[PDB]
Formats: structure tokens, C-alpha cells, sequence
């Protein structure tokens, strides 16, 4: 508790107080920019998806994990990992493949023989579908999608702001399309490969859906944690300022009494 | 300073005519005002409005001391006076001047506070009135109360300061207040060493403080004229 | 071993422990206990400075530890206030630094003309707070060929040794060092210092890659490789063997809480098989590049179990 | 309401839609077939009454519903009023690849441009 | 060892290191909280935190203060206790349940009794 | 690309100087990688 | 009621006051205030200690009230530095334990043989930026029987009286209290003491 | 200038320095170097103060340069402790104040009667770590009319003069100020005081409000840059500030800030001579010359 | 620059904003990582890493210590590297190459030889 130490102490948490507060207020407009994507994207799911609300389709299962690779922002990774090995429960040995580190570390350590790919690079910038695409490439590349029973992709559904919900949702594969009851009120020609691509395309559609919440609930997440950051490094701050105060003060009665002392004699 | 018997038994607010003050941190009458705050902030024309107010709406004088003066600023604020006419060399004044600058030696800068708070207890002891005591700097006088506790070869107390540091103030703080004949109210200008509210220096003075006012830059760059900070400003008197 | 300002019972529980260990027929203990006057407790370890001067003089070597100077300090503090000497800083006398320089300067290693014999000092001085800014440490600090810093934290949390790589420095250096302990030693000092610096990295607790998580992996089974037991020095070529598993990355697939066990039964098997080996490292000091490859075949060896 | 790129979503009331199907042009109307087709990389129409508009796409899908509303949803996409030089340089570089798994997305190329061409 | 012997002394330095963590980490928990903590990091705080409510004992002439009648554990007693919560016998227990009772039983039986 | 990408080279031939102001510039860049994971350990690095 | 160190002014409205609910009758006021010699404010105490003191001995009971402890000590500080006594910490003598020690042991319960008189300290020190740790402080709380002490960042959310729960202990009352409130709060201590700890753990 | 406690090399050099700029022949150099007793170094000031004042009293006007109190104050401070005067807070005695102050309130400017002559001061303060708390600095900090306050952070920036602005001020301030360099820099201590508190954003998604904030701001920050020994004529100064806070540098690179200058002014020299004089002599800014001065400027900007 | 030129000068300003900059920035790859940056910043800390090396050097003098023979510079070759290094003409480098060598001969000597 000297005073060299409490002042450079008192610095490096100003200094951190500054960076946090750059990080809410640099969330806040990004929080922005990911809004419009996270409305773009849940109305193609309108499209989209209203074909299988009319043939109601019901669905070796593929679990894929959707997170970033950035930390800072709270239990977004962590009770999304969660509900996974919630899920994870009802069948120990299903195949997953992870987007974004956070959650793959988080799995590697509890299931770490249960994971066969994983991807990288993500939460930085908002998801496109040219990424959606990719990875649902991948997907039914290495993976073998399509030759898959069940699939389900699970993301972190953004309720409000200040909070999010670890959220699941079905793809249904080229079988499960054919076979769903209503499929035969509509009169798509049988004309070559018709249920694959709807599937081909509903792994990417989805998937981006998933992706563009995850990362709008994300940077929420970063926002709102990168505030409270501020606030208590602002707390901090006024407890070590009093304590700078006192430290001060003593330095000069202490040293002042060496020299009364020396003068006295 | 004025015996047990000679004392206020009620608390009483001094109206000063400025909205933001009598509505947020009302004054004592015979009370003392922290007034905080630097240049840039009008605290001079601010200071002259209460010599005047005090002078107009009650009927009292006002002393103004200067306790450690920068002299270029005794130089303005006497030409600023004559300017706004507080004073008035052909008619009449409302103020009289006290000054005692930073090349005068710590004696002379302890003992100006006295000087003018002698010149401010006649009119409210032989006048009977209701008084304003200027004191710029109150800390400036605790300042040089410690050169001259040093000089006289005395043990420093704690953080440097006269061992002497609560009965000195006490002695002058004392004799600032209400009587039955009337009341010397003070506007005491506060420093605060270090931004330290702790330091022995503004923790004794506050000791005595009822009010302050604590006007602002934030405050005349909005363009608020005073620029008293609303939310800082607080009254020990709004009860 | 100057005893300045102890208790006598740690004083005497001290002299039991060397018996227990045969350790009391070639040391001196000289006690200025906590009791006794201030002038004793100043006086000592210049007294013992001479007992052991003895040695250095007469062709032989002796070890100093000097239990410790801050409370010499203390009392050559009290003879001079009461004496009425006026104060220096923290009310120690002016030349609180003379008083210590003096002593340590007298350790020394004499040339061949005059004998060979050496005098070696361990001080010893206790701070408070870690505040190494604090009087004596920095006059003491400034006047020793280096300093071995030992701190709290790192007790509590398991490095005992509690050994400040960080700050512990021998500015002799290497010179001092037995050729084989050097050899397998290359860089241990710096690179457990790079250590520390990936692990302040860690708690951003961002991804690491295969550089960063590789020098992890080493650098805590090192730090785990010189953790010891009181009471329990080891020999050069039980060190060395240890050293270099640890070096060369044999260590670095072995479960952390078992690097206890792995220490001992490779020396177990060491001593049982290539006795031959550690009988050279310590009659020569110096592996021999086939010392080096017999001693790489054997680590290997043991390591698939 | 019912017209979507991912980035960008597009319409809402319509009284015809002409649409590049899988098997060729198809036009949806007032009342028609519930149907689903891949749609191929060309030309699209929105009608109100007697209203032109003619958009290029990327490719995707048409549903008609059986609440008689459709869906079409495409990535990428007015007509002439966005997309020549800018054509044509980039005709020649794909041209080129085709020549070279990497040269099979070229021959992807020469088709969704060759159809631009003609606009 | 060689007065307590190893397990005292081995239940005592894991119980230390564990401690001496908790204690590393108060900055990090100070202002990002628990969250930015890894999952063994995060463990050992949840643990740290029940053997440090754990320490606290209630004493019979300080029953004026607790209110609770005052316990007398044993060192076999403690050990053992503190041994178990140290192999994580016990994570799943309310961290309150550790506060102010006696040995390792009194967890299970305030736990049963807050657990309705 | 795929079918799942058809329309995103069909959209990205068919992106390439006037609506690319970030938009589209941006929606044709993606700075994605995969990796293939084995018995713990993975296979090695690729771009998407 | 002592007042050492106030102000004349403060003392007026506070026998005002004390008028006002008519206590005045059955109290008495010693002050030295602001302005008065330093060894006046050092022997106020002291001799309101002798006045309390009468009716602890004539087998009644009275309660004494130091306000404040702080400034008291603090005119101590004044006559031991101008008789050059050395300064130890914050420039304080090495006895000015023992002023507040030698004075609050008066306060006091007298055997059922001496009549049973009390007197009751209700010492105020006065701490700085909320500091318990200073010197006067601690030497005051290990002097009494134990400490109420006031929090200024509850007072300033409107908590009043605000006193902070964990840094509060009566030492001998939890004896003396009458039952009634004792058996209706059931530990009530450190329920809200570790109350604090919890709510404080949440944002 | 008042040399106090410096080595008589450096006296010698400044001394060299200022016969290489014609400066001597205009100036004095009262010498207290680091080896002379401590009274010479106490009194030099008052000694050079009162050589100033022959000028104040005459009706001309001195400015003097006390380099540096620090070492004043710790001279003092040894006659004292000597004479075993008693001390206080480290070791100074109680009139080290009363010390400084005698010496500063000696400077002013004096009135009409009085042959409206004038002394200006430079002292100089030596911080410790930059502690402005620090005994001596704090007594003189409350005497001057205010700081110019350097960095040596600012100074590795490589921001030279490395004057911290949010820190500096001159309570005089508006009054002292070429009514003209005034006109076009109210903006500049606005634009500044912005560009300090938007200045952590410089780490890639900003819009462009606090994006431009970021484009003034090290723009002007480069145009305050100043090789020494080099200092500028008011009416050069007052088109670089021009050109500045009305937006003509934002399209110019950071880099070619440096070169700018140079060429500006050169430039404005041979085509403009004309506004230049103006300024030069009439000190203010018509409404024509500021039309004058951005045409001026809008070409050289153009080339 | 009147006594060593501009370009000794400019160099050595250079070198300084670089280290200053890389100071200033220490803040940010703490907290942010090294992925949080500016493209210039990514480079100027490159850089500045780079140049931390190469301002170390073995002293003959301190054998005992490196074991590293004693490596002395020519003060054109001292500006020559740094200027060299400043532009970026050896940003392909490892930064291990430049600690503990002599002049920039000994950079290229050692990437190759650890490279090797």
C-alpha cells in the first residue's frame, strides 16, 4: 500500500475504464448495424419457412453449435453450451459440428468425442448467406449431411436487449420433405431432384437465420457486459482515489516527522 | 465572538434575491457559504450582486477581504466595482475593501481576515445590521496561519498544518454570526488542496460551512446566468 | 549461522534440527538472541564474519548465513538513539549502510597466493508488504552479488521454493554453476520467464494456438519440475537427469499431479539401471556428448513407462 | 411481405407474377396451383394492375400456398437500371477460368452471364 | 507431515492453493464478474467460496451473536471434511449450507433442511 | 456456388462499380475457416 | 451532553430543541466550543464525566454523551504538540490512547452492593472519506463495547438511520435487550449483515 | 534569463546559441551555475527581477525567464536548514511561499501614470513524475496567472512543442491575443477539446460524426508541430490556423501536413504578399480579407 | 540534425514514434487481444516488436552471461538496418532473428540459419 504502487494501480484501472466504455458505447452501433440484418433475415424465414407450416413436416443426429470466437461478452458461450448438453443428454453419441470457438472449447472439454468438425472467424462482422452457404457446403461435404436422420442447429435467440435465449430450431432432410403429410397439396413436378435442393437450401437459409440472431443476441450480450465493466471499474476508482488521498497524506506527515525529529537533536 | 447567552436560538434563512440559490441552497442569516468554483464563471459579478442585493432587498452593508490576493485581480475586481458602481466615489458605497496580498509576509496574510471581520461587526453591533463578509481566500488564511506556526519554530501537526489549525479558524469563524442587534453573514471563497475533501485544510473548514455555492463551467456553457451548479449547490438550511 | 534477534528455543529448535542431520560437527551457530543487548545483537555478525574468516584465511571454505540484518539494523538503531546520535531515514542512523557494507565486503575468494580459501555470505533480510523500497532491503539489495526473492503468493499457491524466478538473480551467474547442470540448464531462466509473460497472456482466456498452448504445457511442468520438500537437497546428478527430462520435452505428455511421482521413481530406476551414468555426471560434471545420448536413451525409455 | 433476398426483402397485394422456373417461364395468378420450383438464375415480374417491373435474381425457390399467397426467394438482385462494360469485362475473365473443381464454377458463370447478355 | 502427517498436510496445501486463487481472481470477478472466468477457474471459485463459509465455525461463548448454540469439531473431524468437499464430494450443496454449522454431517443436514 | 451456393455465384459472378458502396463489396468477402477434427486432435486448416 | 468543539451557533438550536420536547428538564449540557482554549475542549469531557458520575454513585442512572471523541483528541493533539512532545501516527501522541481509554472506563454498572448505578458512554468519533481503519478510530472501538457505525452511501440513498449492519456489533446488549424484540428477531444480525454481501453480487 | 544551478557548459551553449540568432544583443543572462554558493543561487532572481523593473519603470517592457524556481527553492532551503531555521513539510521553511510570491507579484503592467512600462514572467517549474501536488509546484501553480503544461509522452508522440492543451491556461487568455489569430482559432480550443474526448475510438466501425472529429483532429494536432528555433510571424501563423479550422486539410493526407506549410506559405509570400501585410499591419480580419484568404487558400488547395 | 544529418534524425524520431505507439497500444492488446486492430496498427506493432530486438545486442564484456560472443555495430550500419527495417523491407522475418545479433547481416545470417 505504498504510494508508487496505488497510483501506476490507480492508472491501469482508469486506462481499463476508458476501453470498457469505448467497447458499450462501439456495441451500441453495431448493435445497430446487426439490426437490420436480424429483420432481413427473420422475414426470408417468412418465405421460407410458411411452405413447411402448409405440408406439416415433423422430423445419427447432426447438432450444430453456433457461437463466435470472442469472449468479453458474458454467458452468451457458456449457457449455450448448456442446453446443448441438455440436449446432449437424450443422445450421448450425436455428431457435432461448432461455429466459433467459444462454444467448441466449451464442448471439447465435456463431450470431446462427439465433435467431428469446427469452423472459425465468425462473430467479428455480420454473417452472409456466402458463409451460410459455405458451411452448409461443408456440411454436406465432410459431414454427410443429407444421409443424417435428424439435424438440428442451435443458436442464442435474442429476446430483448438486455437479455437472450439459448434456442433450438429442426432442419428436415430430403426424406423428411417427400414424406410430409401435406406435401401432396402441392403440385411440384417431380421433375428431377426436387425435395434435395428445398433441403440443400433450407440448410443454408436456416442456418444464416440462426447465425444473424446469435450474433445480434452477441453483441447485445458484449454491450450490456462491457457497461457494467464501466461500472464498476468507475466504483474502483473512487475506492482507490480515497485510498490515494490517505496514502498521500501520511507520505508527507511520515516524512515530515524524520526531519522534526532529526532537527529537535 | 459573541457569548452563549448573545446566540440564535432558531436557524433563519438570509433571502439573496437569486432564484437558484433561495429556491435550492438557501443562505444562513449569520450563517457561512462555501463558494466554490475558479475563473471563467462570473463569481465576481456573482459576489457583487449579493453586495448589492444584500445592500437593496435587507438594508445591510458588505466587507470584502481579500486573503492572499493575486494583486492584478485586486487591481480589476476595485476597477470592476467602480464600473458596475457598488462603489461610488461621488455618491455612496455598499462595500468596503480589505486587502491583504501574496507578497505581504504570513503574518500580514493571517491577520487581514480579522482586520475585515472587525470592520463587518461594527455595522451589525453598533448599526445593528444584517451584514456580508467577504473572505477570498479562506484557505489562503489557513495556508499562511501555517507559515507563521513554522516561523514561530512550532511542532507541524498532521499533513504540515498548525497544530493551532481548529481553534484558529474557530476564533474567526466564531465572531461570524447572528447576534440580537443583527448578523454578519459570510461568502467564503474555498480551495480544496488536492482535490482532496479529506486534507486537514477544507475538512475544518467545511466544520463550519452551512451552505455552499458551487457555481460551474458546465453551467455558464449551457449559457446560465449565474452559472450556480442546481445539483451541487446544497443548503444545511433546506429543512 | 549468526542467529540476530531470534528467540532462543528457535534458536535451540534450529541446532536439533542440524543434529538430526549429522549437519552440527562442521557448522558454527553464533546467538544474539532476541533477549540479550542491543551492542551483542549488533556485535555478532561481525564477531561471526571473523569466525569464519578463519576458514577463508587458513585455505578452507566457509558459508556465512546472516539471520538477519534487518534486526542487527534494529538494535545498532537502538545503541545510536540512545547514545543520542542524531537520526537518519525511518530514525536509523546515518551509516546503516556502512554498517552492512563492511560486513559483506568481507566475504571473498581469495587468490592462489594467498591460500584459495573463499568466504561465502547468505544474508538474510525480511521485508514488509513486498516493499523491496523500504530502507535496508535497498541498501542491502545494492550491496550483494544478487538476490533470491521469496514471496507469499506463490507459497499459498504451491511453489515451494516460494522462489521469485523473476526477481531472484546471481550475478556470478554461471560461473558458479557445475558444467553438467549449465549444460542441460541452457535457457531455463529466460524461457520461464517467457512462461509467465503466455500465462498473463492466458487470462484473456482468447484461444490459444500450438506456440502459445507448447510453451503452457512446458512451462508449468517445469514450474511443477522445481517445486521441493523441505529437508531434501538433492545431488548434482539426481538435478541433472530431472533438468533434462524436463528441457528436451519429455515431461510435457505426463499428467500435472503426477510429476510428483514421476521424480522419484525415475530416479529409483536411474540409480537401478544407469548407476553408471549418474556416477559420471558426478565424477565429471561435464556430459560428454555419448553422456548426453545414453542419458537421451534412458529418459525416453522410461517415459513410455 | 412475401419476396425476400436475405439481405434485402422486397414486396408485399399482387395481381401477377412471372417467375423463371426449373422447367421454364411460369406465370402465378389471381387463383392458381399450389406449387414449389427451384428457381434458375434469370429475370422476374411484380404486376398491380397494369404495372411493369422487371427485376433480375440469383436463383432460389417459388411457393405458391394454398392460402393462395407466394413466396419467391432469391439472393441476389430494377432492371437495366442496375446492371454492359461491367458485364463485359467480367465475361471475359470467366470465359477464361472455364479453360482451367475450380474451372466447374466457371462453367456456372458462363451461363448466368450469357443470360444477362440478353437484357 | 512429519507432526500432522501427509493427508492433514495434503488436505491443508490443496485447501491453501484453492484459497490462494479465489484470492488471485478478486480482481477479474471485481469487474467483468464470474462470467469471463474459464470453466476450471470458475469451479474452483464456486469451492473456494464453500470452504471459506465453510472455516466459520460457531462458538458457544459467542452464542450472544449467532444466535446458534456453538459447535466443537474435531481434527480427525475436520480433515475428512474438508477432504471430501476437496474431491468435490459435494458441489451440489447451496454454498449457505457450509456457513456457520459444525463438521461435514451439519452441511448435509442444513441443506436438507433449506432444500424444504 | 453449391445448389445450397448456386445463387451465391450466380449472385457473386453476378455481383461483379455502383451498389458495392459496402453493401455487396462485403457480402462478397467471408473470412471463414474449417477444420476437420479426429480421435481430441484435428486434421489440419483450410479457407471455407 | 457534551458538546466539544461545535460551534455556539449549533449548540444554541440543540438546547433549542431539547427545550422544544421539554428533555431539558431532566438534562444537562456541558459545551466547549470551536473557539474556547484547547485544554478547555480537553477537559470538558473529563468533567462532565464527574458530573454524570454523581448519579451513577447515588444509585441512579445517567447517560453521558461525547461529541465527538474526535475533537477532543484532536485539541489533545494541540497542548502535546506545543509542549514538544514527539508526534507518532497522524502526528498524534503516544497517549492518546489512553484520554479516551481513562475516560470511557467511567462510564459504567456498579454491584447490587454499590446501589447500582450506571452510566453510558455514547461516544462520537467522526471518520474520514469512511475510514475505520485510522488510528483515532481504532483506538476508540477498542476502548468501547463495540461500535454503531454510520455509512454515508446508504445515507445517501435515504436510509435513515444508515447504519451499516457488518460493521455494527453491540457487545454486551445482545444480554441486556428486552426479550420481547430478541425472541421476534432471530438472528436478524447476520441475515442482513450477509444480506449485503449477496444483493452485492447481482449487477 | 535567470540561470539557476545549471551547468556553466549549458549557460555557455545558450549563451552560443543566441549570437547565432542575433538574440544576445537584446537580452540578459544572470548566472547562478550549479557551483556557486547557495545564496547567489537565492538571490539571483530578485537580483535579475530588479533589473527587469529599470525596464517596467522606464516606460519599455521586459519578459523574464526564471530557469528554474525548483532550484530558487532548494537554495533557499540550504541557507535555512544551515542557519537551522526551523522546517516543515520537506524541510522548507514556512516563508518558501512568502519567497516566491515577492518574486512573481513583481511583475505587471504597470498604468498610464506609471509609463505604462510592463514585466512578464516565465518561470520555470520542474515537476517530479509530473506531480503538481508536490510542495513547491503548488505554491507557485497559485501564484501565476497559469501553466504551460509538458509532457514527455506527448514528446515521443513526437508532438514538439509537446504542450498537454487540456492542461494549459493563461487567465488572461482573450485579452493578450492578436485580435486576428483570435478570430480564427475560438474554433481551435472547441475543435481540440472534442478530438481529446473521441481519441480511444481510433481502434474501425465510427460514424462519421466522431469519424470527422478523428479527420480535424490529428490534422491540427500535425499543424502544431514546430522544429525548434523556427518560431512563426503572427501573420504566418494565422493562414496554417485558417486553412485548419475551416476544413482545407481534411482531403490532405496526415503525412504532407509536414511539406504543406513550406509550400503554403512560400506560396502565399510571392502570389498573396498583399493579405499577408494586411494582417500583418491592420491585425484583424475584414470581412474582404477573409474572402481574400480563402480564395487563397481553395487554390493553393486545388494545386 | 546539425550534428548528425536529417536522416540519422529522422530514423531515430522514427524508431520512437514506432516504440511509443506500440507502448501506447499495450492497453488495448491486453484487454482486446491483437485482433482488435487497425491494419497500420497490426504493422506498426509488428514493427515495433521487431526493433525492441534489435536495439538488445551481446557485449563482449557479458560472455559469462550469454555465452554469445561479443557483437560490435558501425554507427552507419546501426542506421542504415534501422532505416532499412523502418520501410519494411524485412517484414517477413521472424522477430527471434533480430535479438542478440549485431548488424543486420547478422538478422539475415540468423532467420536462415533458424530456418534451417
Amino acid at each position: 500500500a505504498t504510494l508508487k504502487e496505488v497510483e501506476m494501480r490507480l492508472k491501469s484501472i482508469k486506462n481499463i475504464e476508458k476501453i470498457t466504455k469505448t467497447m458499450k458505447i462501439v456495441a451500441s452501433t453495431r448493435l445497430s448495424k446487426a439490426e437490420k440484418a436480424k429483420i432481413s433475415a427473420k422475414k426470408m424465414d417468412e418465405a421460407e419457412q410458411l411452405f413447411y407450416k402448409n405440408a406439416e413436416t415433423k422430423n445419427k443426429e447432426l447438432i450444430v453449435a453456433i457461437t463466435s470466437d470472442k469472449g468479453l461478452c458474458g454467458s452468451i458461450h457458456s449457457q449455450l453450451a448448456k442446453a446443448v448438453r441438455r440436449h446432449l443428454n437424450d443422445q450421448p453419441n450425436a455428431d457435432i459440428v461448432t461455429i466459433g470457438d467459444k462454444i467448441k472449447m466449451q464442448l471439447l472439454r465435456t463431450h470431446p468425442n462427439n465433435i467431428k468438425l469446427s469452423i472459425n472467424g465468425i462473430g467479428k462482422d455480420a454473417p452472409t448467406f456466402q458463409e451460410s452457404a459455405l458451411i452448409a457446403d461443408k456440411l454436406l461435404s465432410v459431414m454427410k449431411a443429407g444421409t443424417y436422420p435428424k439435424i438440428s442447429i442451435f443458436y442464442n435467440d435474442p429476446v430483448s436487449s438486455l437479455s437472450f435465449e439459448p434456442s433450438e430450431k429442426p432442419i428436415f432432410n430430403a426424406k423428411t420433405i417427400e414424406q410430409s403429410p401435406s406435401f401432396g397439396k402441392f403440385e411440384i413436378d417431380t421433375d428431377a431432384n426436387v425435395p434435395r435442393d428445398l433441403f440443400e437450401y433450407t440448410l443454408a437459409n436456416q442456418m444464416l437465420t440462426a447465425m444473424a440472431q446469435g450474433y445480434a443476441a452477441e453483441i447485445s450480450a458484449r454491450r450490456n457486459a462491457m457497461d457494467n465493466a464501466s461500472k464498476n471499474a468507475g466504483d474502483m476508482i473512487n475506492r482507490y482515489s480515497i485510498l490515494y488521498n490517505r496514502t498521500r497524506q501520511a507520505v508527507i506527515t511520515n516524512e515530515l516527522v524524520d526531519i522534526i525529529t532529526g532537527a529537535s537533536s | 465572538p459573541p457569548s452563549f447567552a448573545e446566540q440564535s436560538t432558531s436557524a433563519e434563512i438570509l433571502e439573496t434575491g437569486i432564484k437558484v440559490v433561495d429556491l435550492l441552497a438557501p443562505y444562513a442569516r449569520g450563517g457561512k457559504i462555501g463558494l466554490f468554483g475558479g475563473a471563467g464563471v462570473g463569481k465576481t459579478v456573482f459576489i457583487q450582486e449579493l453586495i448589492n442585493n444584500i445592500a437593496k432587498a435587507h438594508g445591510g452593508f458588505s466587507v470584502f477581504t481579500g486573503v492572499g490576493e493575486r494583486t492584478r485581480e485586486g487591481n480589476d475586481l476595485y476597477r470592476e466595482m467602480k464600473e458596475t458602481g457598488v462603489i461610488n466615489l461621488e455618491g455612496e458605497s455598499k462595500v468596503a475593501l480589505v486587502f491583504g496580498q501574496m507578497n505581504e509576509p504570513p503574518g500580514a496574510r493571517a491577520r487581514v481576515a480579522l482586520t475585515g471581520l472587525t470592520i463587518a461587526e461594527y455595522f451589525r453591533d453598533e448599526e445593528g445590521q444584517d451584514v456580508l463578509l467577504f473572505i477570498d481566500n479562506i484557505f489562503r488564511f489557513t495556508q499562511a496561519g501555517s507559515e507563521v506556526s513554522a516561523l514561530l519554530g512550532r511542532i507541524p501537526s498532521a499533513v504540515g498544518y498548525q497544530p493551532t489549525l481548529a481553534t484558529d479558524m474557530g476564533l474567526l469563524q466564531e465572531r461570524i454570526t447572528t447576534t440580537k442587534k443583527g448578523s454578519v453573514t459570510s461568502v467564503q471563497a474555498v480551495y480544496v488542496p488536492a482535490d482532496d475533501l479529506t486534507d486537514p485544510a477544507p475538512a475544518t473548514t467545511f466544520a463550519h460551512l452551512d451552505a455552499t455555492t458551487v457555481l460551474s463551467r458546465g453551467i455558464s456553457e449551457l449559457g446560465i446566468y449565474p452559472a450556480v451548479d442546481p445539483l451541487d449547490s446544497k443548503s444545511r438550511l433546506l429543512d | 549461522y549468526v542467529a540476530v534477534g531470534q528467540k532462543r528455543s528457535t534458536v535451540a529448535q534450529l541446532v536439533q534440527t542440524l543434529e538430526q542431520h549429522d549437519a552440527m560437527k562442521y557448522s558454527i551457530i553464533v546467538a544474539a538472541t532476541a533477549s540479550e543487548a542491543a551492542p551483542l545483537q549488533y556485535l555478532a555478525p561481525f564477531t561471526a564474519a571473523s569466525i569464519g574468516e578463519w576458514f577463508r584465511d587458513n585455505g578452507k571454505h566457509a558459508l556465512i548465513v546472516y539471520d538477519d540484518l534487518s534486526k542487527q539494523a534494529v538494535a545498532y538503531r537502538q545503541l545510536s538513539l540512545l547514545l543520542r546520535r542524531p537520526p537518519g531515514r525511518e530514525a536509523y542512523p546515518g551509516d546503516v549502510f556502512y554498517l552492512h557494507s563492511r560486513l559483506l565486503e568481507r566475504a571473498a575468494k581469495l587468490s592462489e597466493k594467498e591460500g584459495s580459501g573463499s568466504l561465502t555470505a547468505l544474508p538474510v533480510i525480511e521485508t514488509q508488504g513486498g516493499d523491496v523500497s523500504a530502507y535496508i532491503p535497498t541498501n542491502v539489495i545494492s550491496i550483494t552479488d544478487g538476490q533470491i526473492f521469496l514471496e507469499a503468493e506463490l507459497f499459498y499457491k504451491g511453489i515451494r521454493p516460494a522462489i521469485n524466478v523473476g526477481l531472484s538473480v546471481s550475478r556470478v551467474g554461471s560461473a558458479a554453476q557445475v558444467k553438467a547442470l549449465k549444460q542441460v540448464a541452457g535457457s531455463l531462466k529466460l524461457f520461464l520467464a517467457q512462461y509467465r509473460e503466455v500465462a498473463a497472456f492466458a487470462q484473456f482466456g482468447s484461444d490459444l494456438d500450438a506456440s502459445t498452448k507448447q510453451t503452457l504445457v512446458r512451462g508449468e511442468r517445469l514450474t511443477q519440475l522445481l517445486k521441493q520438500n523441505q529437508y531434501s537437497p538433492l545431488a548434482t546428478e539426481e538435478q541433472v537427469p530431472l533438468i533434462y527430462a524436463g528441457v528436451n520435452g519429455h515431461l510435457d505428455g505426463i499428467e500435472l499431479s503426477r510429476i510428483g511421482e514421476f521424480e522419484s521413481s525415475f530416479l529409483s530406476y536411474l540409480k537401478s539401471n544407469h548407476n553408471e551414468l549418474l556416477t559420471e555426471i558426478r565424477e565429471k560434471g561435464e556430459l560428454s556428448k555419448e553422456l548426453l545420448a545414453s542419458l537421451k536413451s534412458a529418459t525416453e525409455s522410461f517415459v513410455a513407462t | 411481405l412475401q419476396f425476400a433476398l436475405p439481405h434485402e426483402t422486397l414486396y408485399s397485394e399482387v395481381t401477377q407474377v412471372n417467375l423463371p422456373a426449373k422447367s421454364g417461364r411460369i406465370g402465378v395468378l389471381a387463383n392458381h396451383v399450389p406449387t414449389v420450383e427451384q428457381l434458375l438464375p434469370g429475370v422476374v415480374e411484380v404486376m398491380e394492375g397494369s404495372n411493369s417491373k422487371k427485376f433480375f435474381i440469383s436463383g432460389g425457390f417459388a411457393t405458391v400456398q394454398p392460402d393462395s399467397q407466394l413466396c419467391v426467394t432469391a439472393i441476389e438482385a430494377p432492371l437495366e437500371s442496375f446492371s454492359e462494360n461491367i458485364k463485359n469485362l467480367l465475361a471475359e475473365a470467366k470465359k477464361n477460368v472455364s479453360s482451367s473443381r475450380e474451372a466447374a464454377e466457371a462453367a456456372i458463370q458462363v451461363e448466368v452471364l450469357e443470360n444477362l447478355q440478353s437484357v | 507431515a512429519a507432526v500432522v502427517g501427509q493427508e492433514h498436510y495434503d488436505v491443508a496445501s490443496k485447501v491453501q492453493e484453492t484459497l490462494q486463487t479465489y484470492k488471485s481472481l478478486q480482481d477479474i470477478i471485481a469487474i467483468l464478474g464470474m462470467d469471463e472466468l474459464s470453466e476450471q477457474d470458475k469451479l474452483t471459485v464456486e469451492r473456494a467460496r464453500k470452504i471459506q463459509r465453510f472455516l466459520s465455525q460457531p462458538f458457544a461463548v459467542a452464542e450472544v451473536f449467532t444466535g446458534i448454540p456453538g459447535k466443537l469439531v474435531r481434527l480427525k473431524d475436520t480433515v475428512a471434511s474438508f477432504k471430501a468437499v476437496l474431491e468435490g464430494k459435494y458441489d451440489n450443496i447451496p454454498e449457505h449450507a457450509f456457513y456457520m454449522v459444525g463438521g461435514i454431517e451439519d452441511v448435509v443436514a442444513k441443506a436438507e433442511k433449506l432444500a424444504a | 456456388m453449391s445448389y445450397a451456393a448456386y445463387l451465391n455465384v450466380a449472385a457473386q459472378a453476378i455481383r461483379s462499380t455502383e451498389l458495392q458502396t459496402a453493401s455487396v463489396t462485403n457480402r462478397s468477402q467471408t473470412d471463414a475457416f474449417y477444420t476437420q477434427y479426429k480421435n481430441a486432435s484435428e486434421p489440419t486448416p483450410m479457407t471455407k
